[PDB]
């Protein structure tokens, strides 16, 4: 009974920046946690980042830690992945993804259809 | 009688960060609440007494404050010693002392996915009439994983048992182990076993399996 | 622009170094013809109408003080001197209206306006009165705000007001005297069109900064800081009195609830709120008035264990015993705690509203000056070819407003009848 | 300094009775109240009883009313807690704590000088030795990178057991888990090493168990299938 969408795009550049977004639709977020995934050819579905709900923190992967930063807006139900130091080995579609369980089990279901961020 | 609720029940925080642990009294206690540190294995220690006053001996990064009936400990700098459990405890009369739930503070670590290995029953447990399978989840972060036992979609409940280790000494990561115990007769039923696992660092559930 | 005195050089005085309009001698005529001109036909009686009122409302008032021979005292003492200043400030404009614009600041012998310190004393009279009394009035206001803060946040008492005020009243006079005599030695005094007065700043913006732009900001700021500090101290005292009263009533009412209820459970359920409220009131608190709270909480400590141990009427009697210790300490301290704040709130609010009202005109004055400097900046260089009357008439008015407040602040029929019976004889 | 000590821990049958002795060295106990604070394993703290022998003011928590009782002579400067009919929940660790009278500072301080407390358990089944079983990896369980090889110990009592991996020679990611209460009143524990590749080094690894209440020493052998 939900569907989740994202924004952004563009053919970016070696070393660029972006502020990726996923805006919720049909549903609020505040009971869930939201995680930003990736999709690079070679090894898809890989993890990037996760933000919870209660201000208790947010985690990132190894290769993207620090150079990305996840912020969350529960009022507009939109989550922003600040993308800095975009090295060209980050050629990947990006996904917004959502847990069905509030206990952070990672039960992920809904994806959307990607933001196509390719760095040359 | 009165109820003590303590909200940030598990906190992941990096070294040298700033953490706040709150506490809420059900009734209206006056300025009469304390904060304790317990490290695993030893007896607890006093840390804050009479809402905001410091006890003698403890370092001064810790602080306490009161706003009406809502009390709060804050650590401005997360020292690499202060990884333990903090309990909120009111006092009012002698026979009314109640404690909070206690929150655990944890080392921030970069998210890694589990590695999942399924071990069948032994070639000795079959002789004793009780066969147990285990599924080992190794080297991940954070704790919150979901194992699932499906003897060909026979999603068990009550025949499983699970146990994590503590946070690893080196790279700080957990290892969960789930176990299913079964009779001799109920063992060879179906023919396929698999454990299916999810975690927040897993895009898809991982199924590790073997045939009986 | 040609009717801005291009009088021929007489060599000296000033016809070689006034630099007005980027030329040797093109300067200022006596009235203001290029921003309103004929509207001055109104203004010739405009400042007249207020001025007589701003005499009368204070003319009796200091005399009313001389009827009483200091009845009201130190926390209202600088009201008398602040009221006194406006008498002379109005009196200067009275001198203007008894002589006229065309002879007190218009140049008698050289037909522009008066500059500098005149030899035969004329312009210097009204300058001395307006500047000296003006600045001194604002100094009396800011030390009044000092008295307000010392009585509100410190509450040091009228003798402690007296000991500081014996120095500070003679300290106040010095600063306007200092700035007045430095202005007079600098001789930056000059006439002002659509006034007839003798003030400063028409010569240059730097003189305006040197006399009236700076201090009027400064005194206003150091008054407002003390005022807001006193008000936030007042609100802190008000809220702490309110919560101590809350602790008292939830003590007394719940004790009465214990007195007329039964059973072994709700007695402990109420006595725990009693202990909570008593601890909360003891934390606010003097030494006997905290020791009474200590022995009260200890009496509840005596009360509660018998309720734990299955004795109900023993707990009742233990509860009843509190009343005397409530009376002999807690009640008689709550009375003075309430009475002090009530005596402050009923009077010092009535005094501090004079400050609150006063702060607005001073600000509007410095805003009017800050816009008139930009207007003069717009018009001064504007000569040859190429290729807001109400803000003017408002400024002298809002300087005079505070005086008539002393005609309404002193409104009290009792002491007016005291004046009438004293003077009737 | 002042110091506390608890004594009397161990194991009892259900429906038993026991005495715990808290001795205070340094400060005398006429001037300070003793409390008893219980921690069930894997829980928060909870409150039991107190005593304060300036007047004798013994209270109890609601869970222990009708089962627990207390005493505190000040000539021996110590306190005694007697429990009878132990429900199986009451397995825990107990602490003895100090609290000062009203008024003044030592009441405003809460419990400060805690003894380290002792553990008691509602032991229901007789003590015995464990059974040891191999957990060999499959031939299809990662034939290249890491490889997981484990030992399982099951059905033992009481709590402390130790497992040594070749009597000390391995530390490459050795994992040994907390024991869990088996539902039949026993204990079960699991350990695993993640020995990487080379056909598990083709070395017949041995899990050496030690359970001194049963003084057993099984040295089981594990190998891949």
């Amino acid at each position: 009974q939900v569907q989740l969408q994202e924004s952004g795009g563009g053919l970016v550049q070696p070393g660029g920046s972006l502020r990726l977004s996923c805006a919720a639709s049909g549903r609020t977020i505040s009971r869930y946690a939201m995680s930003w995934f990736r999709q690079a050819p070679g090894k898809e579905r890989e993890f990037v980042a996760v933000a919870r709900r209660s201000g208790d923190g947010a985690f990132y992967a190894d290769s993207v830690q620090g150079r990305f930063t996840v912020s969350r807006d529960d009022a507009k139900n939109t989550v922003y992945l600040q993308m800095n130091s975009l090295k060209p080995e980050d050629t990947a579609v990006y996904y917004c993804a959502i847990d069905s369980d509030t206990f952070y089990s990672g039960s992920y279901d809904y994806w959307g259809q990607g933001t196509q961020v390719t760095v040359s | 009688d009165i109820q003590m609720t303590q909200s940030p029940s598990s906190l992941s925080a990096s070294v040298g960060d700033r953490v706040t642990i709150t506490c809420r009294a059900s009734q209206s206690v006056s300025s009469a609440v304390a904060w304790y540190q317990q490290k695993p294995g030893k007896a607890p220690k006093l840390l804050i007494y009479s809402a905001s006053s410091l006890y003698s001996g403890v370092p001064s990064r810790f602080s306490g404050s009161r706003s009406g009936t809502d009390f709060t400990l804050t650590i401005s700098s997360l020292q690499p010693e202060d990884f333990a459990t903090y309990y909120c405890q009111q006092y009012l009369y002698y026979s009314l002392v109640t404690f909070g739930q206690g929150t655990k503070v944890e080392i921030k670590r970069t998210v890694a996915a589990p590695s999942v290995f399924i071990f069948p029953p032994s070639d000795s447990q079959l002789k004793s009439g009780t066969a147990s399978v285990v599924c080992l989840l190794n080297n991940f972060y954070p704790r919150e994983a979901k194992v699932q036992w499906k003897v060909d979609n026979a999603l068990q409940s009550g025949n499983s048992q699970e146990s994590v280790t503590e946070q690893d000494s080196k790279d700080s990561t957990y290892s969960l182990s789930s176990t299913l115990t079964l009779s001799k007769a109920d063992y060879e039923k179906h023919k396929v076993y698999a454990c299916e696992v999810t975690h927040q660092g897993l895009s898809s559930p991982v199924t590790k399996s073997f045939n009986r | 622009r040609e009717p801005f005195v291009p009088i021929l050089k007489e060599s000296h005085p000033l016809y070689n170094k006034v630099r007005t309009g980027q030329v040797p001698n093109c300067a200022v005529p006596c009235y203001q013809p290029s921003f309103s001109a004929d509207e001055r036909t109104f203004a010739t009686f405009w400042i007249g109408l207020w001025s007589v009122l701003c005499f009368i409302s204070t003319s009796t008032t200091v005399a009313t003080f001389l009827i009483d021979m200091e009845r009201f005292r130190y926390p209202e003492r600088p009201i008398i001197f602040l009221s006194a200043c406006y008498l002379c400030v109005s009196l200067g404009f009275l001198v203007r209206l008894v002589v006229g614009h065309a002879s007190v600041a218009c140049s008698r012998e050289h037909n522009h306006i008066h500059y500098e310190t005149t030899g035969p004393a004329l312009c210097t009279i009204v300058f001395l009165l307006v500047y000296f009394f003006g600045m001194a009035s604002s100094i009396w206001w800011v030390i009044l705000s000092l008295t307000w803060f010392l009585a509100a946040g410190m509450k040091w008492g009228n003798e402690a007001i007296a000991g500081y005020a014996q120095y500070f009243h003679l300290a106040a006079w010095l600063i306007p005297s200092v700035k007045s005599i430095t202005a007079l030695a600098l001789s930056s005094v000059d006439g002002d069109p659509v006034a007839g007065i003798c003030y400063v700043g028409n010569q240059n913006l730097n003189s305006l900064r040197g006399f009236v732009l700076g201090p009027l900001v400064l005194y206003l700021l150091v008054g407002t800081l003390f005022l807001l500090a006193g008000f936030v101290s007042l609100f802190r005292a008000r809220r702490q009195l309110a919560d101590l009263e809350d602790n008292w009533e939830t003590l007394n009412d719940n004790l009465k609830v214990i007195e007329k209820a039964d059973n072994a459970a709700q007695v402990k359920d109420a006595l725990t709120k009693m202990r909570a409220a008593a601890l909360d009131a003891q934390k606010a608190t003097m030494k006997d008035f905290r020791h009474g709270f200590d022995i009260l909480v200890g009496q509840i400590d005596d009360a509660l264990k018998l309720a734990n141990e299955g004795k109900v009427k023993e707990a009742q009697a233990a509860a009843e015993q509190l009343k005397t210790t409530r009376n002999a300490y807690i009640q008689k301290y709550l009375e003075r705690a309430r009475s002090t704040l009530d005596k402050l709130e009923k009077l010092m609010i009535r005094i501090g509203i004079f400050t609150l009202l006063y702060t607005v005109p001073a600000s509007i004055v410095v805003a009017c000056y800050l816009y008139e400097q930009h207007y003069r900046e717009s018009w001064e260089a504007a000569l040859t070819c190429a290729c807001e009357y109400w803000v003017l008439m408002l400024k002298y008015f809002m300087c005079l407003v505070v005086g008539i407040t002393s005609g309404v602040w002193i409104w009290s029929g009792k002491t007016v009848e005291s004046w009438r019976r004293f003077t009737s004889r | 300094e002042v110091q506390l000590v608890e004594s009397g821990g161990g194991l009892v049958q259900p429906g038993g009775s026991l005495r715990l002795s808290c001795a205070a060295s340094g400060f005398n106990v006429v001037d300070f109240s003793l409390h008893w604070v219980r921690q069930a394993p894997g829980k928060g703290l909870e409150w039991v009883a107190y005593i304060s022998s300036s007047s004798g003011s013994t209270s109890y928590a609601d869970s222990v009313k009708g089962r627990f009782t207390i005493s505190a002579d000040t000539s021996k400067n110590t306190a005694y807690l007697q429990m009878n009919s132990l429900r199986a929940e009451d397995t825990a660790v107990y602490y003895c704590a100090r609290w000062g009278y009203w008024p003044g500072e030592p009441w405003w301080k809460a419990f400060d000088y805690w003894g380290q407390g002792t553990l008691v358990t509602v032991s229901s089944a007789s003590t015995k030795g464990p059974s040891v079983f191999p957990l060999a990896p499959s031939s299809k369980s990662t034939s290249g990178g890491t490889a997981a090889l484990g030992c399982l110990v099951k059905d033992y009592f009481p709590e402390p057991v130790t497992v040594s991996w070749n009597s000390g020679a391995l530390t490459s990611g050795v994992h040994t888990f907390p024991a869990v209460l088996q539902s039949s009143g026993l204990y079960s524990l699991s350990s695993v090493v993640t020995v990487p590749s080379s056909s598990l080094g083709t070395q017949t690894y041995i899990c050496n168990v030690n359970h001194k209440p049963s003084n057993t020493k099984v040295d089981k052998k594990v190998e891949p299938k």
